């Protein structure tokens, strides 16, 4: 009841290659075959991928991944914890772009989980972007998994690339726009002769 | 009132913690409200 | 008097400020326009943003933008060559890049001209690149067009920015750099340096 | 062998792209050459 649905999206090498939608009171746990959380096993990337030297990567990868990525939500945050041992690191960004342009947010702890959702400051920004402030709060997670986040390259060459878009606050943010909040820049400067 | 603006279709599950969020911040569904 | 059979099957896919808004598979003697009927090529409409987006001031915006396209971004095949050209008021910018991501690293290739038509892509060398991709080069052969549409290309801005971005795959060159996949070509960086404890 | 390679081709999305990458074969056979040694 105080579970969040989390749509899942995995791209391997810049392909989509998952998505499932997932509602579940422990949240989920992100896994590399078939512990609290619904386990999401990611695909073994001879069903979409055919690059035999990145399958094998994304393979080795995904076998690393142990209990999984676990995220759920309790309270105002959204929690991360890292129970395998591929390093995984995240930030929120677009729905359709990893980059923020300020690279990462941070990495996924280990020994304990961390934050890495605060509801409250999206309320508050979800608020302005109503009054105004012509920015939309972004909520789309995104992890980079195995590898150091893409700062110095595009996110298409990364191995295994996972967005969690916890779906209540996509909604929130149409229903700003469908309210009239615009997020289209002041400056924008269209080229028609 | 306000879920009419909810222009997506969507779950069950989406649509209830919708509503939760709303219900726990009367200061955005007055915003939410404010801008029509 | 394109000659029908030598043909391309395009797949059109558009966006609208980082949104998927459509989606088409054509294959057409004449090629394609992309449009918002007397002239060649096939007419690919690009919806009303109304459909998909619900941001007011940028669906006013890709509105404009739509409105100004006339004739439309016509692309053919015709020899080695795809020709672009734009027969209405928008200032197109193109390049060639990825599936999933139209910044190349390099802003964009060029600008598709309006009063003749300009080549957007050569398959001699895409034929040269794919021959040594299957021979150990380490790097696929790019396919992928991408139409930044009434806006400068986006080089200092992420993509998702942009108004109106249409990417344009030919599928038999998806094909052919899969098939050197299947043979056993592979693009991945020997630098690659995973994270694993 | 044209017939080989197009079979490997998998997940074809349509008769006409399987037409075209044929017809690109067939006027390259440089690049039927090298499917075959890889």
């Amino acid at each position: 009841g105080e579970e969040w649905e989390f749509e899942v999206t995995a791209f391997y090498r810049g392909r989509q290659v998952f998505q499932q939608t997932i509602s579940c009171p422990e949240g989920l746990r992100l896994v590399g075959s078939e512990l609290p959380g619904w386990p999401v096993t990611l695909p073994d990337p001879g069903m979409s991928l055919t690059d035999r030297g990145v399958m094998s990567y994304v393979r080795h990868v995904l076998s690393c991944l142990g209990g999984g990525l676990a995220l759920w939500r309790a309270g105002q945050w959204l929690w991360a914890q890292r129970l395998g041992h591929c390093h995984t690191y995240w930030a929120v960004s677009e729905e359709l772009l990893p980059n923020s342009g300020h690279g990462p947010d941070g990495e996924v702890p280990k020994d304990k989980e961390g934050g890495v959702f605060d509801l409250g400051p999206f309320i508050v920004d979800l608020i302005t972007f109503t009054e105004g402030s012509g920015r939309s709060p972004r909520y789309a997670l995104w992890f980079c998994v195995g590898e150091s986040w893409p700062q110095d390259q595009p996110w298409t060459k990364r191995l295994v690339m996972v967005k969690v878009v916890p779906t209540c606050l996509r909604a929130l943010v149409e229903m700003a726009r469908v309210g009239g909040a615009s997020s289209l820049e002041n400056t924008v400067d269209l080229h028609i002769s | 009132d306000l879920l009419r603006t909810l222009k997506s279709p969507s779950s069950p599950q989406q649509q209830q913690q919708v509503l939760n969020i709303l219900k726990s911040n009367p200061q955005l569904m007055a915003a939410f409200i404010k801008q029509r």
